């Protein structure tokens, strides 16, 4: 219940990086390359948006940046800085942020109890 | 006795001088800015004569500074940890002079930017977080104590079941730590488990196998890697409160 | 500072016989070897002839300077550091002589032996009957001549409020 | 050739460390 | 109800076939949505000369109002619909964010958060100037020896994303075998020293900093309610 | 009964018998971590299983010994409890060398193994003679506090063991024959949902599933990382800082005692 509005922030951002990563990654997904992996995951606004979550489970985000560079076109450094700040942003801080709140409703209900005892 | 105090006050206003401290922070991170640019083939020459000036110039002032840190008392100098490794940086990189084996770039280069830590300090907002990883550093230690005797366990009794089978990942000690190092990380030990499972026709072990690393994984990665976390949090708490 | 002298003069020995085997490389080590030398030249003795309350100055049999002490009482200056940190410096009856500062203050025998001394040498130990902190008055005899520091050595003392 | 990035190198210190020598002789005159 | 029709919107806009059909809707709205939120910001600052520019919020309009301008001069003006056209086209995704002004709670959150930057700040200078370091390193050993792993140490575009590829430990261990393939005999102890200091240590003293920067934060909020 | 058994005592608590013991066993945990190069244990296996059949002769001797002096009090700590367990073990895979031929398809059966490592287990006991020689207690403090964390621990453990299991088994009802390579038997349901509460290749499973089956399981597997990964891990997180926490008041508190 405390954490209320940060849910919504995180909201806002998957709503942020996913309608963005559609743009960012569209001569990717309309690509001919005879071989490729990821092609998929920006197709659409749900597999953009469940691309930005596994993005935010930091798994494979090196390897799906690669695939993105294996396309001639889809400048490095658009999706070298897409990436790494939702990383950075939305991996490490936003993850960590749920961590200090839960920490500090344990550090409530501790004062609380020991107020009442 | 009168006067060098005096001598000792203009060696006090100019050595902890903002100035200067600014300049010789300026000229530490002109020189990174170098090394970066010669970690490029085609920029390591045209300007060449450029780049070897800049590094002897920060050279010789660098070493000014520690003649100029001797000259209150040898001792003093030495009683503190932050002249002492700036001296460490400094000798390092002098003895490259003489000696032939040491002017190595993978040995003279990175130096010069561990030489920025010292001078990040004055930046305070920034020094507290240093002064508390080194203040918690000897917890850390501990904990560090606490899952290296808690592997060697583990490594002996997983060498002890899977040797003379997968012996990729479990025939000595060392290949042992290095998997459950793999493991404890939590990233890339699903390709391990399936040298397990990637056999002609087996049952027996691959549920034994999996059994021991889901108990390691769960007393080592869920609770002794989520403790960096918790002595950092103390210390830092520690910091604050004193 | 013949210790000095004692320093560098068996540095240059070792530095004397070598074989660098090295284009260039002049050894020329020999510029340290006048610097040995420099420091080593004539003992210093002091003598307190408390009988008149005097101290005279000199050194190898020859008078340099001389000053009555009819107002004896050991003195230390603070000699505070860049760093978070306490130093002494003992300067006594507002004269400059050699520093007989509290070696490894930061020594209880150090400071025992002068106990004795101050009481061999019969003038008062202020820093040492209350030995805590920066805690000595000078007593800066009317015989020296040190007005600008020996009445400005009353300002750094502290009056205890 | 050698003896020209040395040499700067001392030159420039120098250089420099006699405008630090300048600010304390300086600062002498204008205490007395 | 501006702002939120706007986002409707633009997700209806990842969609070729209704980008097709009801064309006209789209180009009449946006022009409608940019003329709304330029004459909020024009009559806003009309109201006020100075302490207009005192509020977060009003900088951070203007700043929305400045990246919707930007790409219609680019695609007008300038034109060749480049390379970078539906990059800055698909950023105004972050236009939504005026609604962020309303929700109170959302503002008493972004202070009690946001109140703790300069440590974020700090932790971000600090593990930038360890990988730097540390690209440094793996750059002279196994990047210009030539003999050894070009194009993943090969130059520090390269070794950052390595070095932060071993920082977020994803996918640490295929780097490290085809840098180990290569009979690198200290690559190991390279990989295994930065996994500590970088992951295990550092960032897991970013979660700690940012625990206490939060709770100290948020306590003193609740006790001067109380 | 009062004489002998006696006797047996002040032999078996007397300062002698417990360095002999602990002599033993860190000869016995030398001799075990010299087996885990096959370098020496190949050479030497010879004189190991002479050692080992010497060793379980020691142990003999001392858990009859240790159960006829403290009757069912040696049962009663849990230390020998340990010690009894692992005797058991020596005992049982002993007639059972000598109930089979000793030969490569013995080396090579899984259970000789697993009876092997059982044997490891006795370095365990080491451990013991550390506690005496000491460990400094450089990790005294993390261990009690550890200790005052662990009821919590469990019980947010089992909490979200509990929702592994329930994920685990409507999984299988749900995704057979929709990639069967993953969990075609409801163990490895429960393995593929373990290991993906780690977040190992998460992703790839998704994948996987959506090339020949089909993607329903996207908005299972989004649930189910956000309730464990998200929610259960940063509890434990929580708690154990909390903990810490305590004994960091509680340090204050008693250094201000003094
Ligand atoms: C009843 O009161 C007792 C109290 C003294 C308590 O001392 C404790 C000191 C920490 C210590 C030695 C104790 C129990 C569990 C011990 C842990 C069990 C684990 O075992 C290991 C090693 C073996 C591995 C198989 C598993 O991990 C260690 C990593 C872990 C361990 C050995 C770390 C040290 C712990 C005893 C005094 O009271 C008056
Ligand atoms: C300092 O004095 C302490 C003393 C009280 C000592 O109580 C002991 C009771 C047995 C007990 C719980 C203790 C330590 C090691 C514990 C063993 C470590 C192994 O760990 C396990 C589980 C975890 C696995 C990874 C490895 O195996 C168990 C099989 C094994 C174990 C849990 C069996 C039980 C042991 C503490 C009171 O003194 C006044
Ligand atoms: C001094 O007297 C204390 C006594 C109370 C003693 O309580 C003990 C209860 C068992 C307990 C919690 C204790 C110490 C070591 C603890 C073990 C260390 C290992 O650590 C772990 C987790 C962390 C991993 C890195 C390693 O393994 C656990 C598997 C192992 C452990 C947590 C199992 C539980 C043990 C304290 C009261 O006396 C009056
Ligand atoms: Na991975
Ligand atoms: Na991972």
């Amino acid at each position: 219940k405390s954490m209320t509005f940060l849910l919504m922030l995180l909201l806002i951002f998957f709503y942020i990086f996913a309608v963005t990563g559609v743009y960012f990654f569209r001569e990717y997904s309309r690509s001919t390359i005879e071989g490729l992996e990821y092609n998929m995951f920006f197709s659409d606004l749900l597999n953009s948006l469940v691309t930005v979550f596994i993005l935010f489970t930091l798994d494979h985000w090196y390897a799906v940046l690669q695939d993105i560079w294996k396309v001639p076109e889809s400048s490095r450094v658009f999706s070298s800085i897409y990436v790494i700040l939702w990383l950075l942003l939305g991996s490490i801080i936003f993850r960590n942020i749920i961590v200090a709140m839960m920490v500090t409703n344990f550090q409530n209900i501790r004062s609380e109890l020991s107020e009442e005892m | 006795d009168v006067q060098e105090f005096i001598t000792q006050m203009y060696i006090k206003q100019l050595l902890r001088h903002p100035a200067f401290q600014l300049l010789l922070a300026f000229l530490l991170l002109s020189n990174a800015i170098t090394i970066a640019l010669r970690t490029n083939s085609y920029l390591g020459q045209k300007h060449y004569e450029l780049f070897s000036t800049i590094d002897d110039i920060v050279l010789t002032i660098l070493i000014c500074e520690v003649l100029l840190g001797w000259l209150n008392g040898f001792w003093i100098f030495w009683k503190d940890g932050w002249n002492i490794l700036n001296f460490a940086i400094v000798f390092i990189l002098f003895m490259g002079f003489f000696i032939k084996q040491l002017d190595m770039v993978a040995i003279t280069y990175p130096l010069r930017v561990l030489r920025l830590v010292h001078v990040c300090m004055a930046v305070e907002p920034l020094a507290r977080i240093i002064k508390v990883i080194l203040q918690s550093m000897p917890d850390l230690a501990n904990v560090m104590a606490l899952i290296l005797f808690f592997m060697l366990v583990f490594s002996v009794f997983g060498v002890t079941l899977f040797g003379a089978f997968v012996p990729k990942h479990f025939q000595n000690m060392g290949v042992a730590l290095y998997t459950l190092f793999i493991c404890i990380t939590q990233d890339g030990w699903l390709d391990i488990y399936t040298d397990f499972q990637m056999d002609e026709r087996e049952y027996a072990m691959e549920v034994g196998g999996a059994i021991y690393f889901a108990v390691f994984i769960t007393l080592g990665a869920f609770i002794g890697l989520n403790l960096f976390v918790v002595v950092v949090t103390t210390n830092l708490e520690q910091m604050m409160k004193t | 500072m013949l210790f000095i002298i004692c320093l560098v003069f068996i540095s240059c020995n070792v530095l004397r016989e070598v074989k660098y085997q090295e284009t260039w490389c002049f050894p020329a080590y020999g510029m340290v070897i006048g610097l040995w030398l420099m420091l080593s030249s004539p003992q210093r003795r002091l003598v307190l002839n408390h009988t008149r309350g005097m101290y005279h100055f000199s050194i190898q049999g020859r008078t340099v300077c001389q000053g009555p002490m009819h107002l004896v009482y050991v003195r230390l200056a603070l000699s505070s550091d860049a760093y978070g940190g306490r130093f002494f410096q003992l300067v006594l009856c507002g004269h400059k002589l050699e520093p007989l500062v509290l070696v490894q203050l930061s020594y209880e025998q150090m400071e025992f032996l002068g106990r004795h001394l101050a009481r061999k040498l019969n003038i008062n130990y202020f820093d040492y009957l209350a030995s805590s902190y920066r805690h000595v008055v000078r007593h800066w005899p009317l015989g020296a001549s040190f007005s600008p520091g020996i009445v400005q050595r009353k300002t750094q003392v502290y009056t205890k409020s | 050739p050698f003896p020209g990035h040395a040499l700067i190198a001392v030159a420039t210190s120098v250089v420099l460390g006699v405008l630090i020598f300048i600010a304390f002789v300086f600062q002498l005159r204008n205490i007395h | 109800t501006t702002v939120t029709t706007n986002s409707f919107l633009l997700v209806l806009g990842t969609n070729y076939d209704i980008q097709f059909e009801f064309f006209r809707t789209f180009e009449v709205s946006e022009l409608f949505f940019v003329s709304v939120y330029v004459c909020e910001f024009l009559m806003k600052v009309y109201v006020d000369p100075i302490t207009y520019w005192k509020d977060g919020y009003n900088i951070l309009d203007v700043i929305i109002l400045i990246i919707l301008t930007i790409p219609y001069l680019l695609r007008k003006i300038k034109g060749n619909h480049s390379a970078y056209l539906h990059f800055a086209d698909g950023i105004q995704s972050l236009r939504i964010l005026k609604l962020i002004s309303y929700s109170r709670g959302i503002r008493t959150l972004i202070i009690a958060v946001g109140e703790t930057v300069y440590t974020v700040a700090s932790v971000l200078t600090l593990l930038f100037l360890l990988m730097f370091v540390f690209a440094i390193l793996g750059f002279c050993l196994f990047g210009v020896t030539d003999r050894g792993d070009l194009e993943n140490w090969g130059n520090l575009a390269s070794a950052f994303f390595t070095l932060f590829s071993l920082a977020t430990v994803d996918g640490w261990t295929d780097l490290q075998e085809e840098l180990d393939k290569r009979k690198f005999t200290v690559s190991r102890a390279f990989t295994i020293l930065f996994i500590l200091l970088a992951s295990f240590i550092f960032l897991n003293m970013f979660v700690g900093v940012m625990i206490m920067h939060t709770e100290d934060s948020m306590k003193k909020f609740e006790r001067d309610l109380t | 009964l009062l004489g002998l058994q006696q006797m047996i005592l002040s032999l078996t608590q007397s300062l002698g018998f417990e360095t002999f013991i602990f002599i033993v066993v860190c000869l016995n945990t030398v001799i075990l971590v010299a087996q885990t190069f096959t370098e020496l244990e190949i050479r030497g296996e010879w004189y190991f299983m002479v050692l080992d059949s010497i060793f379980l002769s020691i142990y003999v001797l001392e858990a009859v010994l240790k159960l006829i002096a403290l009757g069912l009090e040696y049962f009663y700590d849990p230390w020998n409890n340990l010690d009894f367990f692992i005797m058991v073990m020596a005992v049982l895979d002993f007639v059972l060398l000598q109930i089979n031929s000793l030969s490569y398809s013995f080396y090579n059966h899984s259970l000789f193994r697993i009876l092997k490592v059982f044997k490891s287990m006795r370095a365990l006991r080491a451990i013991r003679v550390l506690r005496r020689l000491s460990i400094l207690t450089s990790l005294h403090e993390v261990a009690g506090t550890l200790s005052g964390s662990l009821p919590s621990i469990t019980a947010i453990l089992t909490l979200m063991f509990t929702c592994l299991f329930l994920f685990s088994v409507v999984l299988r009802a749900l995704f057979q024959d929709s990639d069967p390579k993953r969990f075609q038997n409801i163990f490895t349901t429960l393995f593929t949902l373990f290991t993906m509460l780690t977040l190992d290749d998460w992703s790839l499973i998704y994948i996987d599933n959506r090339a020949q089956g089909a993607w329903y399981i996207i908005p299972i597997l989004m649930i189910y990382i956000v309730i464990q990964y998200f929610i259960f891990l940063n509890l434990v997180i929580a708690v154990l800082v909390d903990n810490f926490q305590m004994a960091l008041l509680k340090g204050l508190e008693k250094v201000k005692l003094e």
